[PDB]
């Protein structure tokens, strides 16, 4: 049980994690994760943009974690778990379109 | 991009 469900839902697609982001009640800057089902099961970081000038979308950070290193949506950036990078993309964008599911979404 | 999109993508 890494987090528990704010940027990251267990095994979810991307079929789903653009559902349940705009279909959650919560606001942009929702970067939810799941497990990838492009690969054998490699992780993801789905995050909800909705705009005031198109209507709510998702987009999607597939997570892969090197078995030389750790975990990484961008090779620029790995680190050692997916609770640890979760962790420096919560005080930090990390690379990505921005940091991860906002602590504060209230 | 297709795929997942990535933070690098320059040469």
């Amino acid at each position: 049980s890494i987090q528990a469900e704010e940027w990251y839902f267990g095994k979810l697609g991307r079929k789903d994690a653009e559902r349940q982001l705009l279909s959650f009640g919560n606001p942009r800057g929702t970067f939810l994760i799941r497990e990838s089902e492009t690969t054998k099961g490699a992780y993801s970081l789905s995050i909800r943009d909705w705009d005031d000038m198109k209507g709510d979308h998702v987009k999607h950070y597939k997570i892969r974690k090197l078995d030389n290193g750790g975990y990484y949506i961008t090779t620029r950036a790995q680190f050692e778990t997916l609770q640890q990078l979760v962790q420096h993309y919560s005080e930090r964008a990390a690379g990505l379109s921005s940091r991860l599911v906002v602590p504060s979404h209230k | 991009e297709p795929q997942y999109e990535e933070i690098p993508i320059y040469l």
